[PDB]
């Protein structure tokens, strides 16, 4: 368990809340290994994962009922249930948004329907990211729908511009992206022109928030999915040293931004390895007097770096 | 800037008195313990793990344990996590490491665990968790570390398996649960254990994963799981273990993380929280002792980086996969 702080009738309350459970998870298996599969084991599970959604072999036998019951209702008492279990299911996620059991139910329910309404659950997915943009299993369900509704690479791309725009905590958000852009090109690495607008948008939100470390990440992976130094085109050139430039800028609004230093080394290395030698080491120095808990990190890399350069030097 | 403030009247002495009568007494009577039932056997495999890091484990219940697993096998093979429960590979896991403990496999059906796991792999070279189909890297790792277990790993298509996890790579050298997932330091150690146990270590970037896992590490010495989220003490296993599985623990800074795992001891109560203040577990207890071994902290046991056992054990089994260093 996490979260819970340290510090009678609180003590009593939850005694009393034991012996229901109790009482509960009783019934649920004595009823199940007497095989009836009915409505009182939906009402009792339901008084149990309401609170302990990880409670995995409750799942198992609402799933168990449920099955057996279309076998043995009507096509309309079934239809019943199933929007039943769907009410079911969102008051459960308002209480716990994040539990693997609840979220691998309603996808087990939407993958037996013909026909699911997924619109109605790309809706769903987008009020939940309202409340947590970082939820994964909110996004992996949005995944899943997208998938099964067949949604465009193109249309999961401009939700995740308004997403990235309207506030922070954005690394889900661009993390969809990279796997979003691929497929919208795709090949058997992003062609220039996509490359150049997501640098684009990149730049803009660190400059916006400099603390924002997802930018920082996903921008040191644009860096490495270009074409190569040094067929780097007039274009990309001049757009990676004008960063360079407002990169140092940030560095004098911001002496403690460690994301900023190191992405000026970055770019310094995508532009002239041997031409920069002489700032690159100087930045180093400066880098890891700002960010020590990297220290040894930071040796590794400079050390990297300094062989690819001995390299570069002897295919003179 | 998430981060917690350690106090400076925070513990900085390694209590293992304490946990071992933490763990000892554990389960002796109770709210946490009920509510938890549907974990039960891997509650059991975090304590007597931890116990037998910390050269306690003849203070357990080895004859009751044994007794409790064999009922715990179900007719298909699999294994639950308490009596009535349902069977899922986490704690097929779980099982097979504490016999594996105990030096006791033949107490369950081998033949049949095996036959288990092998049927819960998909075309595409995934595995759900149980029947009810579940995908998460989470069952690709518990499948092949099973069945490394008992010498069995052969029994799986292990290429499909491997493009599996290997299409769970992300941007950022990390993984996620499934394909297109986010990376998560939790799927990280257990694709990366994949990776070790089915020996395709060379497919990771070591360089850039490092780099995202020893960023995880905040102010506080403490380590996160991803981006911007409030340390925790499990992360001590989660991230580091990754870490020395891809040769890159040193890229930690040891002494900070080292005093943020002992600032999350109760030194009233035994064990450890997830973080300073919060309430104990036995979950918290063994990872953040597995992280101080990990550490080379010398009152504890080696522990495997991969299955997160004690080294001398795995030793007597023969199963200790390369890492990168
Ligand atoms: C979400 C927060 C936490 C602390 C959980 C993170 C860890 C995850 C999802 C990995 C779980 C790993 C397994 C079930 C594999 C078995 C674990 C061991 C043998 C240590
Ligand atoms: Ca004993
Ligand atoms: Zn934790």
């Amino acid at each position: 368990m996490h979260g819970r702080l340290k510090v009678e009738a609180k003590r009593l309350e939850r005694e009393q809340k034991l012996k229901l459970y109790q009482s509960a998870t009783q019934a649920v298996f004595q009823k199940r290994q007497a095989g009836e599969l009915d409505e009182s084991v939906l009402e009792l599970t339901s008084q149990i994962l309401g609170a302990n959604p990880d409670f995995a072999t409750l799942w198992n036998c609402r799933r168990e009922v449920l099955q057996h019951l279309e076998t043995e209702k009507s096509p309309e008492e079934s239809a019943a249930l199933v929007k039943a279990e769907l009410g079911f299911l969102e008051s459960c996620l308002r209480v716990n948004p994040k539990s693997y059991g609840t979220w691998h139910h309603r996808c087990w329910l939407l993958s037996r329907l013909p026909e699911p309404n997924w619109a109605r659950e790309l809706e769903l997915c987008a009020r939940f990211l309202e409340a947590d943009e970082r939820n994964f299993h909110c996004w992996d369900y949005r995944r899943f729908v997208a998938a099964q509704a067949a949604v465009a690479p193109a249309e999961e791309l401009a939700f995740t511009d308004s997403l990235i725009t309207r506030n922070f905590s954005n690394y889900s958000s661009w993390h969809y992206r990279s796997c979003l852009l691929p497929q919208l090109h795709p090949q058997p690495r992003l062609p220039e022109n996509v490359l150049l607008k997501e640098l684009e948008l990149v730049q803009n939100a660190f400059f916006t928030d400099p603390n924002d470390q997802s930018a920082w990440f996903y921008h040191r992976w644009l860096l490495g999915a270009g074409s190569g130094r040094c067929e780097l085109s007039v274009e990309k050139s001049t757009v990676l040293q004008s960063e360079l430039e407002s990169c140092k800028e940030l560095q004098e609004l911001e002496p403690e931004n460690k994301w900023c230093l190191l992405t000026i080394i970055l770019l310094m290395r995508a532009l002239d390895p041997l031409l920069y030698e002489k700032e690159t080491l100087q930045y180093f120095s400066t880098l890891k007097a700002v960010d020590p808990m990297r220290a040894a990190y930071l040796d590794d890399l400079r050390s990297k770096f300094l062989l690819e350069n001995s390299v570069l030097k002897m295919e003179y | 800037q998430k981060d917690v403030t350690i106090k400076s009247d925070a513990p900085d002495t390694l209590l293992l008195e304490k946990h071992a009568d933490y763990i000892a007494s554990y389960g002796s009577k109770d709210y946490e313990y009920c509510m938890s039932e549907y974990l039960r056997m891997s509650g059991v495999y975090w304590g007597l793990t931890v116990m037998d890091l910390m050269g306690q484990l003849h203070r357990m219940n080895k004859e009751e344990i044994l007794v409790f697993i064999k009922s715990c096998q179900h007719e298909c093979g699999g294994v639950s996590a308490s009596i009535g429960h349902d069977p899922h590979l986490l704690y097929t896991l779980s099982a097979v490491q504490i016999l594996t403990l105990y030096d006791s496999i033949h107490v369950i059906n081998v033949d049949k665990v095996v036959a288990y796991v092998q049927s819960l792999q998909k075309e595409d070279g995934s595995f759900a968790g149980d029947i009810w189909g579940e995908i998460d890297t989470r069952f690709s790792f518990c499948a092949v570390a099973t069945l490394a277990l008992l010498g069995k790993l052969d029994a799986i298509n292990v290429e499909k398996a491997i493009e599996f996890v290997l299409s769970c790579m992300n941007f950022d050298g990390g993984f996620g649960c499934r394909p297109g997932s986010e990376s998560h330091a939790g799927q990280i150690y257990c694709c990366t254990g994949f990776l070790a146990i089915t020996s395709q270590l060379h497919q990771v970037n070591s360089d850039l994963l490092g780099w995202w896992l020893c960023e995880r590490q905040l102010p506080s010495g403490g380590l996160n799981g991803r981006p911007e989220k409030l340390p925790d003490v499990c992360y001590s296993w989660w991230v580091l273990a990754s870490l020395k599985i891809i040769g890159r623990l040193h890229w930690i800074d040891r002494e900070k993380l080292r005093s943020f795992i002992l600032a999350c001891q109760d030194e009233e109560t035994g064990g450890f929280a997830d973080r300073p203040g919060d309430m104990v577990d036995p979950f918290h207890t063994l990872f953040g002792i597995a992280g101080l071994s990990l550490l080379g902290e010398e009152q504890i046991k080696p522990v495997s980086p991969v299955f997160c056992m004690p080294e001398e054990v795995l030793q007597r089994v023969n199963v200790q996969p390369e890492l990168v260093s």
